[PDB]
């Protein structure tokens, strides 16, 4: 084996010595500098980056990729030994456990106790990623580098690193470092003064003197399209300690380097997990409704009332009597229709979204549920945004009571052991229904259609019916369009509907008197020619409000009332 | 591999027809389903696109009949005769074992899933006999497989999107048993209409008791009773316990890496073919019709025309291919 005191020595050289050509080629020796803000505690880590030991020594960097405990410990020694040098100041006092140490150091005048830095690799550029089914037992002890999705993650909990006791009778303190996952504490004063007088003092623990550091578990696991042919994936536990908390999230794509280990008992075959060192993841108006679903032919106000599904009306909140600003609509379909183009569509396009469909399926369903910590749920994930249904006519009574939940309170409750348990559920639906049997029939109501009970089914600002059938021209088209594919700008429109949604636009009393005259006009029509309500006003509000807010505009004006009006009135067509 | 060469380069005849008429020789009659199972052996083709979406290139089929028309010796036959292929009996059958079922390990005291029929059948085929008699729940966890090719679990601690592309090949049988001749297809068969959507070609097998026929199936049956084996002796009894097949292995093995690719001529054909069927379906009527006629009726079109081009070994899809496609579906689609 080598003599680790030369390594020690070859590691100082490197710090002391190595310059990347750095700050733009001024050579200011990077790891000096370092030094410099470690030793006057501006900065906690350091990671130590093996290309750069690469331009020196290889055979160094290849010692370290084997057996890379040693090299961790042997690190850190040589820093704590040289960062004297690079002091040239006092530091202010400023946290509770510093004091007890200046109180030591005051009376008496182990280094695990002040050590106050951590020291972690960067992975060589030569290694590239395995996947979690490659990391078999020849890598035991190695540095490695993995890749996956995270999948759950504990919060942040204090773990012990060095345990500090006091002494009844003689005054005296005593120190325990710790390394295995569990320890045994002292009882009884081992001082010699207690120990020849037999004076049997017992030993008090100090939460204030004890040393502590922010710990955290996590799980990781394998892509679905690294999977073999009928496989089912497998994960693995990594455990993040130190700087390197708070990164991950679940459901989040991840590349981790680290050392893979054997768990500590308390037979001869033993589980692993990853010891992470880092962690790094993977006009206007005509123009904005010309754009969404460009690929579909017609339905020119179909995709304006999509677009202001997208921005939203306002929230106008006039002392609790509440008045909310989601649209929300539903389409009927008949059978095979268009509509799944222009629904993915949406779910593509919208900067935060969801799909679920209604038949229940094997998986997690649309609100939240429970596993051996509460997840999941499309009602969930989707929360400042809108969530997409699709088949909504074959839900059952447990999803209806749901979507009806949503729609008045925007929150949900699912109980994890009997205690009631309750979880935001913020966004906008967006339903896709289809006809009980066959094609729609325009002699019968939506409801004898489609089927759906009329309570909840009139909550929607709008219904369109997307009705489609045979000709010989545009069947071509569509031929001719879905043929050529077979055989062979989204960041400005989120950026504008993040700047025009600021707006939360008035409307002044003349335009309430003129809306007022508006629907009593219309109702008098609906009456005459019902299922006009207040819900219908409410509609009128949301929908010329989101205008006047797709406007660069403070108010909402009269063209916004109309635009609205045409928009519901003509939506009536779409069934006949 | 020479004899795949220079059996493929002969090109005196359409080896495609030849390769079906051989598939299953006990069994007699049913040439177009014959021409459908060996498409779905073959299978078609997956594409991709720029926006993330994807097409699928497995088949679907169904078959409906009345009793004694051999629809269980095919099922029986394709699982003999294909590489991963599986059984499975409608009323035998849980959703549960159809997908995957959560299991207490005894070696290391650890919960984990297991591999359902349907998993296990990734990249291979399965066999449904007796589809009718399923429960619906079963038939909402085979709706996602059948559109998507994966199944979504969220048990023992594991959210997962599971792997299992197959192709289904499923047999029924019509409602009161034996087939009604004054009801409309869609009243004699049971299911419902979201369902038979899904599949890509389903067929209708009935029992004309025409005498002219009769006579050959027959006499086919009782030559095949009077065999036996040349390593048998006059009056043994077994303990309980035309291409040759061994080619026909062989050259499907060979043919399923040929990946060939459209013709503008085959394109134009298919859509200008799919207007005219288009026109012709809307001045016809549900009572003379198993189905509507959509989108899907355009990839069903472009798979089976692919399928018959791998046939070839023709690295283009040719006019042939499509003639032979549309052939298919017109005959499944527009008969009584
Ligand atoms: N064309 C045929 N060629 C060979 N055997 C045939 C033919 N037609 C019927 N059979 C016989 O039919 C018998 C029953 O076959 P089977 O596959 O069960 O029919 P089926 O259509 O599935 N009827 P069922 O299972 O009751 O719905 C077999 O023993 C075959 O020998
Ligand atoms: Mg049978
Ligand atoms: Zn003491």
């Amino acid at each position: 084996l080598k003599d680790y005191a030369l390594e020690k020595e070859k590691v100082k050289k490197f710090l002391q010595e190595f310059y990347q050509d750095d700050e733009l080629g001024k050579k200011q020796f990077k790891y000096g500098n370092q030094l410099v803000r470690l030793a006057h505690r501006e900065q906690v880590a350091l990671y130590v980056d093996l290309d750069d030991v690469a331009e020196d020594d290889p055979e160094l960097v290849d010692s370290i990729c084997e057996n890379a405990r040693r090299y961790a410990k042997l690190f850190a020694d040589a820093v704590q030994e040289l960062l004297p040098q690079y002091k040239e100041r006092e530091v202010v006092n400023k946290d509770v456990l510093d004091v007890y140490i200046e109180h030591r150091l005051m009376m008496e005048q182990p280094a695990e106790l002040m050590r106050r830095f951590e020291l972690y690799f960067q992975g060589p550029s030569s290694n590239k990623p395995r996947v979690i089914r490659e990391v078999r037992a020849d890598s035991v002890g190695k540095l490695v580098t993995v890749r996956g999705i995270v999948t759950r993650v504990s919060e942040v909990k204090p773990k012990m690193v060095v345990a500090t006791y006091t002494c009844d009778q003689c005054g005296a303190e005593t120190y325990q470092p710790i390394q295995s996952p569990t320890f045994m504490p002292l009882i009884m004063c081992p001082s010699q003064e207690c120990q020849t007088n037999r004076s049997g003092g017992r030993l008090y623990l100090q939460t204030r003197g004890s040393r502590f550091i922010k710990f955290q578990e996590m799980k990781m696991q394998e892509h679905s399209d690294q999977v073999p042919v009928g496989n089912i994936p497998r994960s693995i536990t990594v455990l993040v300690e130190g700087e390197n908390t708070r990164i991950a999230q679940p459901g989040d794509h991840v590349s981790v380097t680290g050392i893979f280990l054997p768990i500590l008992r308390t037979g001869l075959l033993s589980e692993t997990y990853l010891e992470a060192h880092r962690i790094v993841k993977m006009d206007f108006y005509e123009k904005l409704a010309a754009s969404i679903a460009p690929e579909i032919y017609g339905h020119e106000d179909v995709k304006k009332a999509l677009l202001l599904l997208l921005v939203g009306g306002v929230d106008q909140s006039p002392r609790g009597m509440k008045i909310r600003g989601n649209i929300n609509i539903c389409l009927m379909g008949d059978p095979g229709v268009a509509k799944s183009q222009l629904l993915s569509y949406i779910d593509r396009l919208a900067p935060r979204s969801q799909y679920t469909t209604g038949r229940g399926s094997s998986g997690v369903g649309l609100t939240a549920a429970v596993l051996r910590t509460l997840e999941g749920g499309a009602l969930v994930l989707a929360d400042q945004g809108v969530c997409c249904i699709d088949e909504f006519d074959k839900m059952a009574e447990a999803d209806r009571t749901a979507i009806h939940e949503v729609m008045e309170q925007q929150t949900i409750s699912i109980a994890k052991a009997g205690i009631l348990t309750t979880l935001n559920a913020r966004c906008s639906i967006l339903a896709a229904a289809n006809p009980a049997y066959g094609r729609y029939n325009p002699r019968r109501s939506l409801e004898q259609n489609i089927q759906l009970p009329a309570a909840l089914l009139s909550r929607f600002d709008l219904l369109w019916l997307i009705q489609d059938r045979p000709d010989r021209d545009n069947d071509l088209r569509l031929a001719q369009h879905i043929t050529y594919v077979h055989q062979h700008d989204m960041k400005l429109m989120r950026r504008y509907i993040a700047m025009c949604r600021e707006k939360q636009p008035m409307v002044p009393e003349s335009l309430a008197d003129y809306i007022t005259a508006a629907y009593v006009e219309m109702r008098r029509e609906a009456w005459a020619s019902t299922y006009t309500s207040a819900r219908t006003l409410l509609a009128i509000l949301r929908l010329s409000t989101a205008l006047a807010r797709l406007r660069m505009v403070d108010v909402v004006e009269k063209e916004d009332v109309n635009e609205a009006i045409r928009l519901m009135e003509m939506s009536k067509d779409s069934l006949l | 591999i020479a004899k795949i060469k220079k059996f493929s380069k002969t090109r005196s005849k359409d080896i495609f027809d030849q390769l079906a008429k051989s598939l299953a020789p006990s069994i007699h009659g049913h040439d177009y389903v014959k021409k459908a199972i060996l498409c779905l052996l073959l299978g078609g083709v997956e594409r991709d696109l720029e926006n993330g979406s994807h097409i699928r290139g497995d088949i679907n089929i169904l078959l409906i009949g009345d009793p004694s028309v051999a629809k269980s010796q095919l099922l029986r036959y394709v699982l003999c005769t294909a590489p991963r292929a599986i059984p499975t009996t409608g009323r035998g059958s849980s959703g549960v074992g159809l997908t995957a079922a959560v299991t207490t390990d005894q070696e290391t005291g650890e919960r984990r899933l297991e591999a359902g029929a349907m998993v296990l059948a990734d990249r291979g085929v399965v066999c449904i006999d007796e589809f009718d008699k399923m429960s619906d729940m079963d038939r909402t966890a085979i709706h996602e497989v059948m559109e998507q090719g994966r199944v979504t679990i969220a048990k023992a601690g594991i959210h997962a999107r599971l792997n299992a592309r197959c192709s289904v090949l499923a047999a029924a049988n019509p409602v009161y048993g034996r087939y009604d001749q004054y009801k409309t297809p869609m009243e004699n068969i049971g299911l419902q209409d979201s369902l038979l959507s899904r599949f890509d070609l389903l067929f209708i097998m009935l029992d004309q008791m025409d005498p002219e026929q009769d006579r050959e199936i027959s006499d086919h049956v009782l030559r095949m009773h009077r065999y036996r084996a040349p390593g048998e002796q006059d009056g043994d009894a077994m303990p309980l316990g035309m291409v040759s097949a061994a080619f026909m292995k062989k050259y499907i093995h060979v043919a399923k890496i040929i990946k060939p690719v459209l013709t503008q001529e085959s394109a134009t054909y298919i859509a200008e073919e799919y207007s005219r069927l288009r026109s012709q379906d809307s001045m016809s009527s549900d009572t003379a019709r198993t189905s509507p006629v959509t989108a899907r009726t355009l990839e069903t079109l472009i798979r089976l025309a692919t399928a018959h081009a791998k046939a070839r070994m023709s690295k283009t899809v040719d006019l042939q291919d499509a003639e032979e496609a549309v052939e298919l579906v017109q005959y499944a689609y527009f008969k009584k």
